[PDB]
């Protein structure tokens, strides 16, 4: 408040809902274009995920959706 | 963390910005460089991910700025050409948990 | 995903 959205990192304990909500929160409040914040959404969504999260997340594969990735924790 | 290369140049000038950090620093995935003029929030204007080195910018520096990592020797450029008065600014480099440094100057005249 | 996939999550 204001944070850079480098910053924002799931907590061990921190539900991926809660998490994604907070991303989102951050990037909103970023004052960049579509396609910088596009960029950082691809890159660090699922990258700065716990690393329990990361490692469901990244077994869906490339490509899949938010409501499959709050499905899946 | 070291932030340097900024200064006074003309209209269509260039700079060369530089970020000298840790190991810890450049364990971060992305950098980025974020823009901030007096009474204005920051900018978020150029970010690069290690591995495949993609890039990103905002619309106001494309085609005019290039931002480069130097994993070997821990350093983050921001090469700034053919500079507009509208980029007068401080200027920092980000990464995860990073601590935001002092940045670093830049003024253009015209 | 997208931040348009956040921002079409969210609303």
């Amino acid at each position: 408040s204001p944070t850079s959205i480098l910053d924002i990192r799931q907590g061990p304990k921190e539900p991926f809902r809660d998490y994604v909500d907070r991303f989102y929160k951050t990037l909103r409040a970023e004052q960049a274009s579509q396609e910088v914040k596009n960029w950082m959404t691809e890159t660090l969504l699922v990258q700065n995920a716990n690393p329990d999260c990361k490692t469901i997340l990244k077994a869906l594969g490339p490509g899949a959706t938010l409501e499959e990735m709050m499905t899946a924790c | 963390l070291v932030e340097s290369g900024g200064g006074l140049v003309q209209a269509g000038g260039s700079l060369r910005l530089s970020c000298a950090a840790s190991g810890s620093f450049f364990m971060s995935n992305v950098m980025a460089w974020y823009r901030q003029a007096p009474g204005k929030a920051r900018e978020l204007i150029a970010a690069i991910r290690g591995g495949d080195m993609s890039t990103v910018y905002d619309d106001s520096v494309k085609g005019r700025f290039t931002i480069t990592r130097d994993d070997d020797k821990n350093i983050l450029y921001l090469q700034m050409n053919d500079l507009k008065p509208e980029d007068t600014a401080m200027y920092y480099c980000k990464a995860s948990g990073s601590s935001w440094g002092q940045g670093t100057q830049v003024t253009v005249s015209s | 995903i997208t931040f348009e996939d956040l921002l079409d999550y969210y609303g």
